[PDB]
């Protein structure tokens, strides 16, 4: 049952999010590497300066302050006790945005498995910020900020926050957390990896466009033009060039960690997005199968049923750079 | 005032409509729930004339809900003169007092977008009142703004109270406690896949085929608004009236008026719902001009 | 007044001028949504002659929403007199007052930076009046410091309202979708690809070259942020509005009256649209400089 | 007033000051972005007397914003006058009026820290107004508190707006972009790396070594800040104001006077733009003193 | 300038900075006589002991513009504008401009400065002192009034090193405010001077030193959480023994769990045996 | 006086110490404790004379301001007049009187926003500035004829419970000017069992019931997070129904078990009907 060394995982989420030294933590599990980022993440936003977002307040004060609203005043009288209705603009750090991260940080010092020193540092930072309020966080809260007014930066650590509160579960105490045990899961673990390489390669491959193509069956049944009935088939990744267009499909198996019989059942998808995809430009048509691996990585052609197929492996837990390095010289063999 | 006038252009379904009038007579405080377009505000009318039976402005009254409404232009209040205070008798204390004199037949009032404002600020005291059992002189009570205990106000069982609040807001994850327990939620579909939906296009020299082929999108397009949970819930889905309006001149429906109503509605709109997948829109929005 | 006029000095084409009127027409309330610089304030005082037909301020009105505007001072509200208060009317009831004074004159009331304000605390009632259905005296409805005596508002049928929401400040956007229902919304492109744009500078003394490598790079930076929705999305592209304007003394358009306009506006506006790495910012400077 | 009265003590280059009339005169309202201490302030009240020429302070008006600012104070708003609430021509309101008296002469209005403020509520209508190519009674406009659409405000011609933002703080910045267009942004450096800087320090019996080695060692802090534009982009960088005054006693600039400031000034400021980094703040400090 | 237990050089330099710079910022922990440096300090540049010049305030979240300066606000009768104190204070001054008129605002981190002063903060600035620089200020019925700050008004702040907020940092006021820090004084002579001339032990006050020395580098060792900001101040010690009650080491056992040990735990948070470690140290 | 309050002597002889020079304090305990009861008994502790009229109490909430407490502007019949508060009217009484020690109790001073309601007065009541030399002219008073500054003959006592996890941290202003006292239950100690076995209660019934109400005590405070010490239960439930008239009985306890500690058992833990339902029945038997 052997998994990635958790501070690998790290890097291929900040692709998926879009946006290091990690050599000083010495907590191996991911909720120390996690926190961390957090806990210094907070610390680069403050000394450039938090959002500040002004709320208008209308409230019931002892004299003029912005603009007073007369029906209020009148209808509660407000005047004979020298009090007016009035609306202004309180300047306040309470905005959701902000208030998501106390929020978080408190289940963040409330998780039982954590190094002792994040949650010191965190426990200053709780007490560092007492004008805002803590809650209750659901998907909700950070479901109502994909408007992103936010800067670039702020969205960083939110994504982290949702990672966190998502991948939060009580423990051996009511109060305290614990957390979830997320590379077992191949799905999640999968997801990511589909979604990894998606944000990846429009880094790297600027040469290349990169798009995940939606595609229509060739089928045409006198039932139904509609065709509910078939399967939806949306590629994981396209990464079309002048010269030759190529498509990925990779996910994440248990059984391909063991070097025996392989596991390729999502290849019997692959085909089927060969064949309903048409290209006017008739330049070339090719796939990829890659999947990760721990130890290494081995690398096959295939030639099939008029289409140029490879398995392709990487070992994962080798070093982030030669990885990187892996990657690039990966696509560019195929691609050409 | 026939039933025949008032529900052959409707396209809600018959069960669902009469399934309204039976909770209607029997607790008389409804609350509509369902997202714009889909003749909500259409329908309230004349379900008033229907339990009545007759076109009569007097016994029925409408009204928005905002912000600023309050209990003291509502029900009571004053209002200054050019010095002096003035007590005002409100709409719904006024509404009453009319429909006091003839008990027999019934009053209705029409309340849109009753979430913006929260009830209580304006209904208040009244909330006592207004609930279907705790009704008539039996519960009188004299107001706040009442110069002596002496006189009160009853709500009496004749009114009835129709509350229509769109499901289209984040804020109304929280539904408000206080219509939970006095008004009895209803939902309206948005009623695509219905006939007198089809009905309506087809006595408007439309094509069968092209009406049939625009449901099954609608409606897959809100099978997808309704399956997530975090943004976009069910009740978030499209109504059926951006369709309807346009075709009073006579044009002909065909894809190129689809087209000016995908364009100039539908698409911003998925641009604010799927603001974080440019991609979805692209494919939802081709979608249906294909 | 015609349209030859009008869409003499207009960079905007003829298509959606005249989809303006088609979707207009027949739902007389819409929303112009594009960036800063793409003529939204400058059509909407010359489309009001359109309709009209004729170049007349007095049928027409203009505003802007400023984040204090109120439910008071847009319908009805309250102003102190010199010891006591009064109500007053507030601008769109004196507004509609003259509309319907005469009803074959079209009217014409135009909100910039509608986004901004809170609309259904601003409208309240209007919110449901305001649709072309819902027009006339068949759903006069009676306001909130309205007289006990029963009178009541209604939106006249002649009445066409326009808004122009920029798109870049996402906060400050439409999540009311009961109120995007009786809005339509047209976007508005940047209006560089145009000939009519280019026409405008070879008339000023302008190479064509340097006019058409001014086209290419702006649509391809279009692009960058077209690309990206994360932060910047489609709609924060850049307007022609900063090359318009300048040029009237007789300075002929060339690479130092654009170097200036680089450093001088855009660069900064740049730097705060990425703000991540400067060569990204100095790369696409200095290819506007090239 | 006389240009080069100005200039004699003035650290900033002419160019800048030739570009900075250069636009103000076209596009008449500006922003100067930079961070405290290169004399935002100094120049601003300065420039007012060269753009009109003549040493008049009737015809300037200078005000600093803040969070407590608003509408009502800046442009109109009901306010008590005593027992009795009036109408309040705001500040800007009345100084627009005195313009319009004299249209020949140039009116100035001056903002510092004008970032703090919530300008889209401040401005509203202005923020429309403001622009270049749109000022003048043909786009006159009726305010909120106006009494009817008649009574109707314009800006004039000759006014020219200064607006004065710090780039320390990214949390108050001017993201709201609209509004980014109608002011013309200009940058300004702390120019230690000047003549007329180091003339003055000259002029005050300096030593000529000890200047070029201070200009130096600033200069490549300077660029040290700009470096990390991730954490700290070049807007933070340390201004010149700081030596400039403090030696009108008539103290010669020794290496003691330099050594005293720098603990009691620079040292924390140091401590805070590198928290990490106890190393840095110690390598940078001692580079300046050996 | 006698009972004082801050070094002779500090306020000297300090009395250079203010009369130089005109406005200034004690920082440092509570407890090491902020109040009474700058009230003793007030007496001196003024040269008299007159407390009517000398006005001292203690900001709060919601202290306000409204309140300091300018602001409506009912009368009897109605509402009315109601000049705020530092208006009036300044027009006070403004009438005798000879003598200095100071001003000390304490616990000043709290508020958001900004919003408080306003308007004040440019004309503040030393230079930019007299009519020239006059501004109208925001509820300024008319442009032409305006306010200025005289020349000879001097502000002093003193600031609670102990509540950093990761809220708003400005870099703006710190160019108008010179920072100097104050240290506790443990060290000094004169604090230890001042207990020997109350019939302390010799080892008893070297002792001490000792004692706390130990504690506030521990304080400051950690500069990532905490700093010598954080560290423990003296004043505590100068009150109770003015009764009669020379020192002893019993009295020493009243403060630590009487006045420390709530310290000890805002600082050493979730950590109970090292203030029990810590706390008991200064017991032996 | 003395004999009757069951906290230990040690205790209150030491608050006296604190009080007397640093002229404000906090008591921070469970619910249930006597708080009110204590404080006065310890008010005419400290003037010897047992003067309530000298004592003036007040409980905060977040809807109370500085216009209840000190100063504020109420409607007259026509028009309207400036009101004395509490305080301002209180120390003004005390201002005559400067030998005699006067008090005031704030209760339940956390809920509220210390900063709001005093305003100005929150740095003169600093032990320190005390007199006429720290005169402040107050908000609403117009004219500077008259400065408001509270002698020094004046203490204050704020009572606090810790009964509450929804609280967080204690407000900074509080602490620098509060000195914070924790109080015990105070079963263990002698003074309430003799009010026991006053009433004739069994000393195997006082011990088991010390023993009993111990080990719970201890358990609540046994959790780190959710419970902590101030959560234990205190003994003011056992107080009133005793020397009313009804003599010590297990039926008696057992009727308390049922009436507050069974339901106030269930809010703190709130999780598991067992682990109450196992506690509940232990108190039984
Ligand atoms: N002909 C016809 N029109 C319908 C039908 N249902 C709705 N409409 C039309 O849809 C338009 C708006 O209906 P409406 O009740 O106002 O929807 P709403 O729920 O009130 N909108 P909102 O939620 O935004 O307030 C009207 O033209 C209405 O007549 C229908 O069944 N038949
Ligand atoms: N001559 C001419 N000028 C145009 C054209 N389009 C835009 N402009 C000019 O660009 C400038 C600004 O136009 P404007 O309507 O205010 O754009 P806006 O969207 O309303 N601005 P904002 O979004 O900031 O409110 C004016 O000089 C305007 O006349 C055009 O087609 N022809
Ligand atoms: N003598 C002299 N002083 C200058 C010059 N430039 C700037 N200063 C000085 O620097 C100080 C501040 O000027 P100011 O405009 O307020 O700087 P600022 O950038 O606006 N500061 P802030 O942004 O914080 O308000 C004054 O002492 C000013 O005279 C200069 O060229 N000559
Ligand atoms: N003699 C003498 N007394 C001091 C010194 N520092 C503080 N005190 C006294 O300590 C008491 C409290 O000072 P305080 O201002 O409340 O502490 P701070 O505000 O936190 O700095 C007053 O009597 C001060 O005068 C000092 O250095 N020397
Ligand atoms: N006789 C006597 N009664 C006490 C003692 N301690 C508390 N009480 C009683 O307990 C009750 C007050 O408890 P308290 O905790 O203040 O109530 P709470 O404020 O609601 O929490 C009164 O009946 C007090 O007289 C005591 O020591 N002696
Ligand atoms: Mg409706
Ligand atoms: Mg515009
Ligand atoms: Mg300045």
């Amino acid at each position: 049952q052997p998994v990635i060394p958790v501070r690998n995982i790290y890097y291929m989420l900040t692709y998926a999010w879009g946006y290091a030294n990690l050599e000083a933590i010495p907590g191996n599990n991911l909720l120390d590497i996690l926190g961390y980022v957090l806990n210094k993440g907070v610390l680069q936003l403050s000394r450039r300066g938090l959002e500040l977002d002004y709320n208008p307040n209308t409230e019931i004060i002892p004299g003029i302050k912005g603009r007073i609203e007369f029906a209020k005043t009148i209808r509660g009288f407000h005047l004979n006790h020298g009090k007016t209705v009035s609306t202004f603009d309180m300047l306040n750090e309470d905005t959701l945005a902000n208030r998501i991260i106390k929020s978080t940080l408190a289940i963040l010092i409330k998780h039982e498995k954590l190094n002792s020193t994040i949650r010191d540092e965190a426990r200053s930072l709780y007490r560092k910020l007492p004008g805002i309020s803590t809650l209750h966080l659901t998907p909700q809260h950070f479901s109502y900020l994909n408007g992103g007014k936010n800067t670039r930066y702020y969205k960083f650590v939110i994504s982290v926050c949702k990672f966190i509160v998502n991948n939060s579960i009580p423990g051996q105490n009511k109060g305290h957390y614990r957390f979830y045990d997320f590379e077992r899961n191949e799905k999640e673990m999968s997801l990511l990896y589909q979604k990894f390489l998606y944000e990846f390669c429009r880094r790297e491959l600027t040469s290349a466009n990169t798009t995940r193509s939606y595609l229509k069956w060739d089928a045409s049944s006198i039932s139904d033009q509609s065709l509910n009935l078939l399967p939806r088939m949306e590629t994981d990744i396209t990464i079309r060039s002048s010269e030759k267009i190529l498509i990925v499909d990779a996910k994440y198996y248990k059984s391909i960690f063991s070097r025996e019989k392989f596991h390729s059942q999502n290849l019997y998808q692959l085909m089927n997005y060969l064949w309903s995809l048409k290209p006017e430009n008739g330049e070339n048509i090719g796939g990829l199968l890659i999947y990760p691996h721990v130890d290494t990585a081995v690398k096959h052609r295939y030639k099939i049923n008029g289409f140029d197929i490879g398995l392709c492996t990487v070992n994962l837990g080798q070093e982030w750079p030669c990885i990187h390095q892996e990657l690039l010289d990966i696509f560019d063999e195929y691609l050409k | 005032y026939c039933l025949e006038d008032a529900l052959n252009d409707l396209f809600i379904p018959e069960t669902t409509i009469e399934t309204i009038l039976k909770r209607l007579t029997i607790k008389k405080n409804i609350i509509l729930q369902g997202p714009p377009g889909v003749g909500k505000t259409f329908v309230a009318r004349r379900l008033a004339y229907l339990l009545t039976g007759e076109k009569a402005p007097q016994r029925v009254n409408m009204v928005q809900f905002h912000q600023s409404y309050s209990y003291e232009d509502f029900i009571q209040g004053y209002r200054p003169n050019g010095v002096g205070f003035r007590r005002k008798d409100g709409i719904f204390y006024n509404f009453c007092q009319q429909a006091k004199e003839q008990p027999e037949k019934k009053y209705i009032f029409i309340i849109d977008e009753i979430n913006r404002a929260n009830l209580s600020k304006v209904f208040g005291e009244v909330m006592m009142l207004m609930e279907h059992d705790k009704r008539g002189e039996n519960w009188s009570v004299p107001l706040t703004y009442s110069e002596n205990d002496e006189e009160r106000f009853y709500v009496p069982e004749n009114v009835y109270i129709i509350g229509l609040m769109n499901t289209a807001d984040r804020s109304l994850a929280v539904v408000d406690y206080a219509l939970r327990r006095r008004f009895s939620f209803i939902d309206i579909e948005p009623g695509f896949d219905t006939p007198q939906f089809r009905n309506f296009l087809l006595n408007k020299k439309a094509e069968p085929s092209f009406v049939e082929s625009l449901c099954q999108k609608m409606n897959e397009l809100n099978q997808e608004i309704s399956k997530e949970a975090t943004i976009l819930g069910k009740g978030f889905r499209i109504g059926h009236s951006y369709f309807c309006c346009g075709l009073e001149d006579g044009t002909s429906p065909d894809t190129q008026w689809l087209n000016e109503i995908v364009m100039t509605d539908i698409a911003p709109l998925l641009e604010e719902y799927f603001f974080d997948d440019p991609y979805k829109q692209q494919k939802w929005t081709n979608k249906l001009l294909g």
